[PDB]
């Protein structure tokens, strides 16, 4: 019992931290794909200029 | 002379030699085939004039495979010259690999063995179809084949094959875009390149969502019902 | 006899909890996958709408 | 290449045509030989319900297995259906037929509890994503008493664990059961018909 | 033999058949430059 | 090409004849745009050594056709790079067998 | 997708990949019928003859031959309907109740005559 | 046999046989699946897979066609392997495991890089 909860506890704590790591991991990638994509709309632009 | 008429046409498209510049002049003729029939005339003259063909199936197209390269009939006869490093080392045997495929499925319309080259076919037949007007560079060709043949979509659905790849490919697009910037310099995958693409194909598969959202991480009418009984010889109780 | 209850119901819990802290870990893996995924969409979305936009008004 | 490949294709229908022939020969002793087997098992069935009615007749009929139970919720169904597939509908009946008897459980406010016999009902609820209970197959063409025993014993099994059962609680038995016993499987009527039919066997 | 050639659930005389034509054409096998006399095809056949 | 299937399975070196035979409505002239248009970089390289100058001759085909072609690579920036040579359906037997 | 939009572009090629299905699975049907097809097979299979059942139509140029008025389907309604198809949301229908219709109320309308409800 | 030799020519022979028995199964297997063949049949039927694929090889001048270098496998190791084949002394291994090799020697190490043993 006592290594059973020990165990979970464990298991909750890392599991929010890895929760918390790919959020922002997947902040930074929203925020680099959104610069690309933005820098390929003004070529796009550029394109059509 | 119809044979000839195609043969001196096609025959000065050709690579010329550092003596007279090197320029070059690259054909691609087109042919029109009437019900899939290859062994008509100018069809199968033309065939053995060119450096080989990429062969398109109305079947194909319509099962969702485009462009509809028929993989078993379809050859170059430049091969592995005509290629980076790179896509050499990644799309080794992709072509022959198909072919097998193709005729295993056929044959299978099972050992493990079997289960898993048809699994990897599927992917691969999946990662090789392309919207029209979607070009990629050479160097995401690469990773994309790389992805492929490498095994890594093995755990990804099939259904799922075509939106990962293009995902990942954004991914190295958005970070890691020294991986693209290395294979269009270099011409070839370094050693530490892919280990480097291995490690962030397997990071960037935490965050990928399949369609049903799993992990890609490693009335009887009662008196038809006949009713069972118990014969009894006693008087109705 | 309290105490042979007890240990019975000691192992049976500690089994399904043990189940259950995998399972729940497995639920915020999917969870924060999800979250993750959706924000990759939205920002691809948006990016989409702004390219969209000022193509649209070089047209113009 | 028309030409050559019209008499390819002359050369695959015939080779097809004399299997299937053949086959159907197969098939037309392998009637005589379950027939055979049938007969040969009526004798014995004929006698124990003799034995049956005789008990009955001279004992109380108290047994769990005998009456019925009250707002039952849970209904065992044995699906009997073939392994190989040659067989024209009968599969594609057997399963229809367990489906009817899937919506009438669902009016009875029961929900059904799945075993299966054969590899084709396995493919085929597998592909809904019904859950089978258990399941055998590897005999569906030969049967011995050896399976049937094995099969009557875990449905009699389940319904037996499903007395004790509370609501969705096992109870004192520790494992959930079922509240009826029903036989979904094909009846040879004559060699023209054959019927599938669903059968209460239990209580 | 040609008839039975797709089928051993037959009735004894199709068995009969079945291994007297596999034994014939067997029998009716020859190899190259290899001619038989009359006689000895006639022993062989019989 | 910029096309997986053809890049991977059937590559097309400088200097190489590839044929793209097919029935009506299968990808041929999708391909051969595609083809076209995917040398926009190495014309915008400057290079001739990468450069890449297209010609596209259209022999019988519909004048709307070569058009709608024309309108193709011109909004992907290839028509900078690419010369049509065209003998359309209307044309004499002779433009049509001399086009090539 | 770049005229037709993304959506009807979806719907139609979904539809030609469930008849293109149907028709390479023709060779085994004309033998062996449809029960020797997986489940999946079996599941396209009904879905694809509705979907060709579907696609015809009562003609205003037909009235003059089975005494019929013709019918008209908003385009919008078609690619609803087909997308419907695709996905199997009529699949207890039986197939009569998709034969020279028009649009979603004249299937509801079949199906209820023929003892199906949509 | 007399150019040749006997066990040449009859290894030759044991594989033209067992690879006409394959064709002419090969439409049975297509339409009705192989499970209804005989065990014999069956056993043809994989030795004659295992044979067609050994009877292809890795050339020496399809390497700018494939990357991997090319192979030369004596006769006498081909006549043997081929009599292995024919006596089924291979069937455990995977059919892949024969696609583009040269000798034995590449066989037993295919199959070790699948997971089968030779
Ligand atoms: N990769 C692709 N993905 C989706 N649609 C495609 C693709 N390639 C071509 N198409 C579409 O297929 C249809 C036929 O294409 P295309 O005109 O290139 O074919 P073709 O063989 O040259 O035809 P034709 O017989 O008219 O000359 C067009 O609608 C084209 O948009
Ligand atoms: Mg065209």
């Amino acid at each position: 019992l006592a290594d059973a909860d020990a165990m979970h506890a464990k298991a909750l704590a890392d599991a929010k931290a890895e929760s918390e790591k790919v959020t922002e991991e997947a902040k930074q990638d929203s925020e680099r794909i959104a610069a690309q994509l933005s820098e390929q709309a003004g070529s796009e632009a550029e394109r059509i200029k | 002379d119809v044979f000839y008429l195609h043969s001196r046409l096609l025959e000065r498209c050709a690579k010329l030699s550092d003596e007279l510049g090197g320029g070059s002049m690259t054909g691609l003729p087109i042919i029109e085939t009437k019900a899939n029939d290859i062994s008509a005339f100018i069809p199968t003259n033309v065939i053995s004039i060119t450096d080989g063909q990429c062969f398109l199936e109305s079947d194909l197209f319509n099962q969702g495979v485009r462009p509809a390269i028929n993989v078993g009939v379809s050859v170059s006869r430049v091969g592995g010259a005509a290629q980076i490093k790179a896509m050499k080392e990644v799309a080794g045997s992709l072509r022959l690999d198909l072919s097998q495929y193709r005729e295993l499925e056929a044959f299978a319309a099972l050992d493990a063995a079997s289960k898993a080259q048809l699994d990897r076919g599927a992917r691969l037949v999946e990662l090789l179809k392309q919207p029209q007007y979607s070009p990629l560079a050479v160097e995401e060709q690469v990773v994309a084949i790389f992805l492929g043949t490498q095994g890594h979509l093995d755990s990804v659905p099939v259904e799922d094959v075509q939106r990962f790849e293009s995902e990942l490919l954004e991914h190295v697009k958005a970070s890691h875009s020294d991986i693209f910037d290395g294979i269009r310099e270099t011409k070839k995958l370094s050693e530490e390149a892919e280990e480097k693409l291995v490690s962030v194909i397997n990071e960037f598969k935490k965050g990928f969502q399949a369609s049903d959202g799993s992990s890609v991480v490693v009335a009887l009418d009662p008196e038809d019902l006949e009713k069972e009984s118990v014969k009894v010889r006693k008087p109705a109780p | 006899e309290a105490m042979l209850a007890k240990t019975a119901a000691d192992n049976r819990k500690s089994a399904e909890q043990v189940a259950a802290a995998q399972a729940d870990y497995e639920k915020e893996m999917a969870e924060a996958r999800a979250q993750a995924s959706a924000l990759r969409d939205e920002a691809r979305a948006a990016g989409r709408s702004v390219v969209d936009e000022k193509r649209a008004q070089a047209s113009g | 290449a028309t030409l050559r490949e019209l008499r390819g294709r002359i050369r695959s229908a015939g080779s097809i045509k004399k299997i299937t022939k053949a086959q159907e020969l197969i098939a037309t002793s392998r009637i005589a030989k379950a027939q055979a087997r049938v007969e040969a098992a009526r004798p014995y069935a004929a006698e124990i319900t003799n034995m049956l009615t005789e008990l009955a007749g001279a004992s109380a009929l108290d047994h769990p297995l005998l009456v019925e139970r009250k707002q039952p919720k849970r209904a065992g169904v044995l699906v009997v259906s073939s392994d190989r597939g040659l067989c024209g509908a009968y599969n594609a009946n057997v399963l229809r037929r367990a489906e009817e008897l899937f919506s009438l459980l669902r009016d009875e406010g029961k929900d059904p509890v799945l075993y299966v016999v054969g590899r084709k009902a396995l493919g085929y609820f597998s592909f809904r994503q019904r859950t089978v209970v258990e399941s055998w197959t590897g005999f569906s063409e030969r049967p011995t008493y050896e399976n049937a025993r094995e099969i009557a014993d875990t449905l009699v099994n389940a319904f037996m664990a499903g007395a004790d059962d509370e609501g969705d609680d096992a109870g004192a038995d520790g494992i959930l059961g079922v509240d009826e016993l029903h036989i979904v499987f094909t009846e040879f009527r004559s060699m023209l018909s054959q019927t599938a039919v669903a059968r209460r066997a239990a209580p | 033999y040609r008839e039975l050639e797709a089928f051993s659930d037959l009735d004894a005389a199709s068995k009969a058949q079945l291994d007297r034509g596999a034994r014939l054409v067997e029998l009716l096998k020859q190899p190259q430059y290899s001619p038989l006399a009359v006689e000895e095809q006639v022993v062989a056949i019989f | 090409t910029g096309i997986k299937a053809i890049d991977a399975m059937t590559p097309i070196g400088r200097g190489q004849r590839q044929l793209i035979i097919g029935d009506r409505k299968t990808g041929k002239t999708a391909v051969c745009v595609d083809t076209i248009l995917n040398q926009r970089e190495a014309w915008l390289t400057g290079d001739p050594k990468q450069q890449v100058r297209c010609v596209y001759v259209a022999i019988g085909q519909k004048g709307t056709t070569i058009a709608s072609v024309k309108r193709a690579l011109e909004e992907g920036g290839a028509m900078e790079y690419t010369t049509i040579v065209a003998a359309p359906a209307s044309d004499a037997a002779g433009f049509k067998w001399l086009a090539p | 997708p770049a005229i037709v939009g993304d959506e009807h572009y979806r719907v139609a090629q979904e539809v030609i990949r469930i008849l293109q299905r149907y028709k390479d699975l023709q060779d085994i049907i004309a033998i062996l019928g449809i029960d020797e097809l997986s489940e999946e097979d079996k599941q396209l299979v009904n879905r694809a003859r509705r979907i060709e059942r579907f696609l015809s139509q009562n003609m205003m140029a037909a009235e003059q031959f089975t005494g019929q008025p013709g019918s008209t389907v908003p385009l919008k309604e078609t690619i609803e309907a087909f997308d419907k198809l695709t996905k199997g949301e009529f699949d207890h229908l039986p197939e009569q109740a998709f034969f020279l219709i028009g649009g979603l109320d004249d299937l509801a309308k079949k199906a209820e005559s023929l003892g199906a409800k949509l």
